[PDB]
């Protein structure tokens, strides 16, 4: 049994016709503390899959570990470990599943909740969710902590079942997922400005986005309001 | 008298290790393999005896890797070659985790050096019967 020291916040993601597409921003909170700007939560194995890890930060750079491991035990006595036998997104989830529901068994867990985003070797879409608890779940679009409450249902309006799946274009989907982190910087208190985006396709490959900002923010309506109820200037 | 090779920790009236030398034995019997070094790397290569028409071409690989920047080749008797990286990769594991950076290839030839002397010390225990030739790129 621990307790969280340097979080990292929401973990939003969602699938169009042809991959995936994952973002997180680059805090390191130290309770109220906005401590760490340079920090990348998003997790590149191979070019078929991205780790996107929210919660404890010194639980995930021990997961960063153990997926750079898993990439050097893959390639020993392998020599397709470039091709047939390269490391899936769901070979990559189901060990990080194994290790997450065994850690709340011993009753010492890792802090943190997963999304594992990538495309599959036949071209299928991969997103999968794992938390402290071990708890699993595939959903078209896919959040963490304070995400789950405000992104999933912007998200959910582009992508609300399997079918508009492929109705959704790149443009679109990554529209909605540089809007869901506006809004996320709105009301998240733990949130920060700069953020990462990560696309996974089956065509294009893997594209990797870094030093993102918060752009056409609202606020100019602040001026209008004074006061708390009956105060006018 | 005699009797000094049966056992593997005993020395030799001539200060020799005799389990050790039958060892080199079983090395000098297999397959060759060589090690060049370059101006910026190293270059490893093997023989590989095809016993028949049958043996699938490409597919039955010699040369393994350890870590991501040192390769192993030996001869002789080829488990005992593949004991040795097992040894090799875990040794290699154990320095990246502590260290943070990949093991220094001077640094991971004692471990492997003080691993097969290890097995020279025991009667309970066998010498290896390979010679490896290995390296890579580090640091410097």
């Amino acid at each position: 049994t621990q307790q969280p020291i340097v979080t990292g916040t929401s973990v939003i993601s969602m699938k169009y016709d042809n991959g995936v597409i994952i973002a997180a921003d680059n805090l390191g909170s130290y309770g109220s503390l906005l401590r760490f700007n340079g920090v990348e939560r998003l997790i590149p194995v191979g070019d078929n899959t991205v780790v996107g890890i929210s919660g404890d930060i010194s639980d995930m750079q021990h997961i960063e570990r153990l997926l750079k491991d898993l990439v050097t035990e893959n390639a020993y006595d392998n020599p397709l470990a470039d091709a047939e036998e390269a490391l899936e997104p769901s070979y990559i989830f189901e060990y990080l599943a194994t290790v997450m529901y065994q850690r709340r068994s011993k009753m010492n867990p890792l802090w943190n909740a997963i999304i594992v985003a990538g495309v599959q070797s036949n071209g299928d879409q991969f997103l999968r969710y794992v938390n402290l608890l071990g708890v699993t779940y595939s959903s078209p679009t896919l959040a963490t902590g304070f995400g789950a409450h405000m992104a999933n249902p912007l998200l959910r309006k582009v992508v609300d079942r399997e079918s508009d799946i492929p109705k959704t274009t790149v443009q679109v989907a990554e529209e909605a997922i540089v809007n869901a982190m506006r809004v996320l910087y709105y009301r998240d208190a733990r949130s920060s400005r700069n953020f990462s985006l990560a696309i996974i396709d089956k065509n294009t490959g893997l594209t990797f986005k870094k030093n993102l900002q918060v752009e056409n923010m609202k606020w100019d309506f602040a001026k209008d309001i004074k006061g708390y109820g009956t105060q006018k200037i | 008298g005699t009797g000094y090779d049966l056992s593997n920790s005993v020395f030799s009236p001539d200060g020799r290790n005799f389990q050790v030398e039958y060892a080199v034995k079983a090395v000098e019997n297999g397959t060759t393999s060589i090690g060049i070094k370059c101006n910026d790397g190293v270059v490893f290569a093997v023989e590989k005896l095809i016993t028949s028409k049958l043996l699938v071409p490409q597919k039955n690989v010699k040369i393994q890797v350890v870590d991501r920047h040192i390769g192993c080749v030996y001869s002789g008797l080829i488990p005992d070659g593949r004991h040795l990286v097992n040894r090799g990769r875990e040794e290699a594991a154990s320095f990246k985790k502590l260290y943070k950076t990949p093991i220094p290839i001077p640094a991971f030839a004692d471990r492997l050096g003080q691993y097969v002397q290890a097995h020279t010390l025991y009667n309970s225990v066998r010498p290896f019967g390979v010679s490896t030739i290995f390296g890579g790129v580090d640091k410097n």
